[PDB]
């Protein structure tokens, strides 16, 4: 009950050959500590899933200085995987950024906001890429998504959240295991010692950057930033 | 709301619902829900 196949893109026409699940994972690396700089491969990836959810969410690890276009070829092939090659292209990818345990606003600009988003997420349909944290901001985002993700039609929007590994709990039960980990359950309430950020349940894949740092922040900005400029230049959208 | 204050405007407004509803003024409760209103904290006049 795994997939074992991946439909990749090619990178001029319109799709490339099947690699396996062994195969297409070796060009995402990651960091045992912060001394290295070549790396290991990560071998970390796969589907968590969350209590409450009905469905699962994948997640990968990738090193700061991977490509961004290989992570976007497996949204590409996570969605060819899934939803066929027939997909819906995206119009729109819509970046969120914001303050996550500062956050603090009153409710009538936070319900505001959250009419504006709502309505330019229902008539947008774009690709939402926030923080992948559950406080604040990316936790709103996703009860935005989380309410507009209940009808959904039958292509629902991904909602990609980008953080820096070494700040999330689940991390170190995600990393060890076998590499497909199609079976991870996440422990929201698991108190690990040098970390303190939970992931957020309502986004829909995940891409955890690696640079082999504890509990320090700010190290998945430009892999971000990379990654929706070529998002807009791969399927033609403004960000 | 501008300037900041809240607590002034979460001591006024639960009266002025109260004799708002008191003296038959629709617009002004339309007014003042959605400022936090919580229409379930009212105090009557007299005591009961
Ligand atoms: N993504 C995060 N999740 C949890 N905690 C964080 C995060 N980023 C920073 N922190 C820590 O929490 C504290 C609160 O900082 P905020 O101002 O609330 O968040 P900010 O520092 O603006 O983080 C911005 C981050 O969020 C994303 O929108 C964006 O990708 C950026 O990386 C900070 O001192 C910081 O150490």
């Amino acid at each position: 009950v795994a997939a074992k196949t991946l439909l990749i893109e090619n990178e001029d026409g319109k799709g490339s050959t099947r690699m396996e699940v062994q195969d297409f994972m070796k060009r995402f690396h990651m960091h045992a500590s912060e001394d290295d700089k070549t790396g290991s491969p990560s071998t970390a990836w796969g589907t968590l899933r969350f209590p409450t959810k009905e469905a699962t969410a994948p997640y990968l690890r990738l090193s700061v200085n991977d490509d961004p276009e290989d992570a976007l070829l497996f949204v590409k092939a996570m969605l060819a995987q899934k939803y066929g090659e027939t997909y819906d292209r995206p119009s729109l990818i819509l970046s969120v950024t914001g303050g996550a345990r500062n956050f603090t606003l009153p409710p009538r600009l936070e319900t505001a906001i959250a009419k504006g988003l709502r309505l330019a997420a229902q008539r947008t349909n774009a690709w939402v890429v926030t923080g992948g944290t559950n406080t604040g901001v990316m936790k709103l985002t996703g009860q935005i998504m989380e309410a507009l993700s209940k009808t959904q039609s039958h292509f629902i929007p991904p909602t990609i959240g980008i953080a820096t590994y070494g700040v999330i709990i689940g991390g170190d039960d995600m990393t060890r295991g076998e590499p497909p980990k199609i079976g991870l359950e996440y422990e929201m309430h698991k108190k690990d010692p040098p970390k303190t950020t939970p992931l957020d349940d309502n986004h829909n894949l995940f891409l955890l950057v690696d640079d082999g740092s504890t509990n320090k922040f700010g190290k998945e900005i430009k892999f971000r930033a990379a990654f929706e400029n070529a998002a807009g230049q791969a399927f033609a959208a403004p960000v | 709301s501008k300037n900041g204050q809240h607590n002034e405007i979460a001591a006024c407004i639960n009266d002025n619902l109260m004799a708002a509803m008191m003296h038959n003024k629709p617009h002004f409760v339309e007014l003042y829900l959605g400022f936090d209103a919580k229409i379930y904290e009212l105090k009557p006049s007299e005591e009961v």
